[PDB]
């Protein structure tokens, strides 16, 4: 597992170099944006259950064959497994938002997940839809201008989107 | 790598939980401390060469035999001296990695893991590197909380060698 | 109990290590946040009764059947209403424990562990307690970072019930 | 494991009570002393190895029969075990200093330790001497007025002493 | 899937043994009971629609709020009502699977595994489905040992929801 | 584990004897009462959840200090543990009813349970009350004359009571 | 001890479940079969002595050397013959235990566990006891399902010796 | 694991359908043939050891190179392993006869067994011969008209043959 | 585990002493008797099965109640367990003969064995008889003057007897 | 303790077997070698003092700083010199224990276990003890197979320190 | 395969260690014993046929029924006699493998593993092979330590059959 | 694991043959060379640490990029891993020298090792250099004519070289 800071460290070490000023300044601006990063994690996490539920409710409305008899999300065992996968993906995405780096999401969630769904018969293209739903909901929630000190979080919301897209691209 | 942030995630991930306020408070403390930590890392980096050169001599003065005694493990040859200055610089560079990362992870992974094995195989005495670190701690010229950060990781190295 | 400090120690103790700067930065963040956390705990405690009384009604208005329907699990009797107000107060008191302790530990250990089993056995609907918590979150009258602390633990309860 | 804060929480819960003002004020003064607490932990921890080594060197000087043939600390296996026990005790003491509560030290270090030394033939009275040495050294180091913002840490040093005495009393 | 026959084999296979008279006596009891079990499965299947339609109303009468209250989890819309009748039919169909298979396996695997998670996530109250099952148990019109079989698996569902 | 039949077998073997006629006749009358035994197990088991819940609801009404702050059944963790213990005891009792012998209940439930409650602070005298409640409810349910072939099950209900009393006596 | 009933309970207890119809059907099959099983146990017990005496001779005729050959493991002495008749009676008595218990448990626990070790240590040939059991199976005079029960446990012994 | 009954259930569920009359009648005729099925299992099982031994004795007579030095069944370790494989296959076949379905045999015996013999050097073509021997012996024994109520078991013997052939086809 | 040599070493170390001449001479005479020690181990071990069997056959002749129904050695499970215990004891005794020291027998066989037989109902006084039988047989076999270079092994046979007596004394 | 004999027993005991010729051949090799091993142990014991005194000086000559440098870990004081001569004698005494026992067990248990920890904590350089052992190996005056035994255990110590 | 040398390596490899004098002493004992072991292996090989022919008859004389009794497991047919002589030769050949390898490994792996299973399945009495081995032990004509080696492995076979 | 002796045994058994004289004579000459074999093992083993260290010191002198930042042997973790691999290889080689057969080295060291280095990024061509260094050093040490009974060990040194070459060929 690497965060944004350890990432730079591990690159300098591979070169055997002290950090340059361009790196000390870049890592200082992460810190200066740390509050915003914590608001996003807190907001997404405090609405984890509604993000997941509403995303599933929409997925099954748009793709009702997933819940018809024979569907991959039919029976409560497979429905629960599906809701869980959505919980898990969202959890590792919020980890990445805190770390400023996707390694935790890659190493512990997305790596091998495409092969898992293929061996089970689960359509990853539908899992990608699910991840897309959560993304729009999480960003809407995290960038809500209400009840918070006004400011610009656009770069952070691009980063947060990057992780959702990354997960969605890894299952499709 | 062990940083305040990867510890927070590790804790949550171990229990199968989303992050909680318990963990975010820990990262906030890392973000607040970063001011003092960066100040120290920047200063140690800017004065690295004179600190390495000074530390190497503190060793040769404390342990004169390491410059006159025959053997590939000693600094009695131009190559030996080069290897030693190299090693002291490695220690100094790891201190700055720890300050930037906010934890021991860099030093743990790149230097401490395997340290005792390496010092035994190549007949390198820990007393040498302790003295070099002791010299850096005394002459880094840091005040306030920047010194506290620097000394915390230099003394961390020293405990690994003791 | 899971607090920022016991997590720091747990981390070190798990690996067989002394504490390090990695962990002390986490406790500093707990000590700094404590200002806002205490402010919230003190305010929620001072206004607890009107919040419990208000929250109980929000439930009976949202779910009128819970006051007219026959059954020992409903608030259709003086005892039922007493049990409900009691439970809402338990939730509010746990929020203040979490604010004072700096983490979820109190609520985790005293309320969440066993929650789903209890709600199933006694036929208590989670929708009820979510509405009570939603009401407290809207009418605690907290501003700034004190509100952020309070809402973090109320929303933590809500996720446990969802 | 309980820290000073969770301790109060668990007492209020046993009574079913919100916290009173006497408790909100007491817990605020812990926070206001948190910096001092972190200096002590940092200082003791940064000198762990010299605290232990110098304590052992003195113990064996005063009680040379522990290192004579047949002594409980003779051979490198038993010497290492002894130095380790001293490391471990010091480690759990520093845990207690950070937590403001002895529960971690009691539950995970001291409980059953008297019975362990009795079943092995180790004189706990000598282990107590060792713990006494570390105590004086740790307090001298942690309360060193040099290179720190001046102030009064006397109550903290009494607390730190309390943990060392507690461990020393549990083995004797 | 858990049937009297797969339990017999599982028992033998677990111990590394051929089957024995111990196990064959168990299958004989399944084969003998099958008479009464089939009779019930055939009757519940033949009258499924009126039982589903009747059970859905018993719910809406017992819990009128589920037809007037706003929310995607309630039967206050044509779609909601469709989902509910669908679910009641799922329960009825599982009872007939259990009767045909001679055990709980079908209901265990297709309905009970995951049940509590699903009811929490989508805010579906177990009280509803218990009432639907209670209605089916009272109005399936089965006598003798056929009723005993049917009630054994309906009451099995009810315990899973309690 | 022994059932009523294996019980006789193990006694004859200890003596090295074939079974006598008094034993072949006694074991035949168990078989002839087997239907009644299966009705009782089926009935108690089909109402397990209401037996437990209603028993707890009454226990806590009569002993409200068990659910007051500080009470042994306060907090959801301890309440769930209590409801579980009641489920478990009832489960092993129904096992004994099917086997015609208490060995399963003794060996796998009641043995050591008194010591467990003593080491935890749980009042076994209150657990006995709970077991008494379940007993009256289970017998009322199992001996309900409705919807069943009329007949005399009095000896069976005495046996069923015997198991409940046995468990209640083992915790008090 | 392994009976149809203890297997039913074992199955439920292993999974942490109450019994279910799955298991009760198995016990019903034991209770129904008991008619034929008892009939066989009663007949084998009533004719035990002539069956033991007959079986012992079938062995001595099939294996004449066991009556003339010197050695404590053979029936060439009055004591040897006593031990043999004793052993044959043990086998016959275990068959009746299995019939009464409804499973192999009695024979498994009292005779089969340790059998091969005992036959090796004391130089007892399995061929002998197979022939004794083969004789009992041919001359027990049982018809219908009583014979099927008896033969199932005698052939069970024979497989343990093969 | 599926038996004949669970098989139908799992097909109806995949379609979301109640059972039709064609299925209720088909499953009733299994039950009405249950006695015959139990006679076959009982008979094959009561002669397991002679089925195996005589099958091996014939296999090694016909293929004496399997027992010559260097042969795959030479030494007692490999002979015992061979006799065991024959025991195991026969055991899972009798399981299938009781279940009315090959899934137990497939999932727990035959799946991967061809790859196992290939990686060991065991000629599966000779294992197939062995399975063929057991088949003829088991059918002769199970369909013996002696000491049983007369009737027609031909459909059952075709089914029993089907399982043996299935195993034999999976190793060759 | 200690052999005769390590025994002396561990005593000298406890004193911090080099070995004296009295010890170098004593350890040389062990070596010079090593052949005899190996003949005894080889002889007892090559007749392990007859030593055990004949010992049991005599034990049960003298104490026929151990094999009567209800007896501790009745049923093949308990008979096998008894024969095993006799095998095990003899095995650890032969270990001690090779080592010249009883520690292996004490630590790995006899320690706690009295408590084991008491908790099971096994009469250790009868186990002692068994051990006595093996002793006389093992000594007769090991000291057989036939087919071996003539010489005096009397001191060795006293030692071998010592181990048997030690085991017999530890169970009674 | 690890000797050729306890290894033989350990091997048998691990597998649950009586000893066999496989193991007795191993003990015979220990008994045969004992001649040469004893000869060495007796000679090293008889000349122990001059070897310790000689070895201590070889160290002080090779590493002169250990006699002039300030510190409790050095031999710059009468006590330091006493501790050093003491330690050298410990090494010599362990070599003779290994020769008498016929294996490394004595040195493994009494000296090697914990060695690296002790040398780190008290700042004792392995180079010192290697030089002392190297001196003993050169001046023990042993010839033939007695020297081979002695050198095998001295070189065994040296590898533990390298 | 279990030989004195593979046991030595196994011991070292299990602990992660280089070999030591402890182990080399064990191999020396194997190399010294080899003189007597080879002498025995060469003699048993040179006289194998008369020993097999003699041993087969000792069996038929001790157990005459094995030559007259009907059954594929007996030597009452030319094929039966061939199988028996074959088996006796297998035992004799394993003894010589054990002598050459210096341990039980060959017999353990090629004959003893599976022995009891094979003797049960094919109804082969261990008494037969014991008598054959007893005859070889009495008539191999070996003296001195060669006889001790041969008898150690023949008696090893006998214990495996007892 | 096979030694030189078990190797011949396993070949004769595959053929079902007693050993011939050509084999009894060949195995006798191994024994007669056993002393030399033990000197070589003892000598290489007594200098294990200098063989390894000096080999590494030379490897890194010749290939300094292995220790530059980014190099596969940079950092103490990877340096220690490298020194360990060299220790391990040398250890299994000395095993083979004692056994007279490479099976232990093949089965427990070299098999799969090429794939391991490829999956890690370690250049096996450099590991081969390391193994070459140890070889020359081990042979120089083992064949040192000093302090040993004079004689010809050339065939043994060819064998010892064979094992080193085998390991070196398996990683490259
Ligand atoms: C070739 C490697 C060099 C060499 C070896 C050599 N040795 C001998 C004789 C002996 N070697 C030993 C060594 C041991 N025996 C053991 O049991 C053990 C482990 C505990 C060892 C290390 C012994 C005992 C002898 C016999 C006594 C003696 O000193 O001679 C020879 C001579 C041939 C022989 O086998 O006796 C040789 C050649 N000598 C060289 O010149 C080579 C460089």
């Amino acid at each position: 597992m690497l965060d944004a800071f350890a990432k730079v460290v591990a690159q300098a070490d591979a070169r055997g170099e002290f950090l340059t000023n361009a790196q000390f300044d870049a890592l200082s601006n992460l810190v200066k944006e740390g509050n915003k990063r914590l608001d996003a994690v807190n907001r997404i996490t405090s609405n984890a259950s509604t993000i997941v539920a509403n995303a599933a409710r929409a997925l099954f409305a748009e793709q009702p064959q997933l819940i018809q008899p024979g569907g991959n999300a039919y029976t409560n065992r497979r429905m629960a497994a599906c809701l869980r996968d959505m919980e898990i993906i969202l959890r590792y995405v919020t980890y990445a938002i805190l770390a400023g780096d996707s390694s935790v999401l890659d190493d512990r969630c997305l790596n091998g997940l495409r092969e898992t769904y293929q061996a089970l018969g689960t359509p990853g293209s539908s899992v990608a839809v699910a991840i897309q739903k959560m993304k729009d909901a999480a960003i809407a929630i995290a960038n809500d201008p209400n009840g918070i000190t006004p400011g610009d979080c656009s770069a952070l919301m691009s980063e947060i989107a990057g992780y959702f897209d990354r997960a969605a691209a890894a299952v499709a | 790598m062990k940083t305040p942030i990867t510890e927070a995630i590790a804790a949550a991930d171990t229990q199968g939980r989303f992050l909680s306020n318990t963990e975010l408070q820990a990262v906030d403390g890392r973000f607040k401390r970063a001011v003092a930590s960066m100040e120290a890392a920047r200063a140690l980096t800017n004065n690295a060469q004179s600190l390495i050169d000074g530390a190497a001599q503190a060793v040769y003065q404390k342990f004169p035999y390491t410059t006159t005694m025959q053997g590939s493990q000693y600094a009695s040859t131009p190559e030996g001296k080069a290897k030693c200055a190299r090693d002291i610089g490695y220690y100094l560079r790891m201190v700055t990695y720890c300050l930037v990362a906010g934890g021991t992870g860099p030093m743990d992974e790149y230097l401490i893991a395997g340290l005792s094995e390496i010092n035994s195989t190549f007949d390198l005495s820990p007393s040498w590197y302790i003295e070099a670190l002791k010299y850096i701690k005394a002459n880094h010229g840091l005040t306030g909380q920047a010194a506290v950060e620097a000394n915390a990781y230099i003394d961390y190295a020293i405990n690994a060698l003791s």
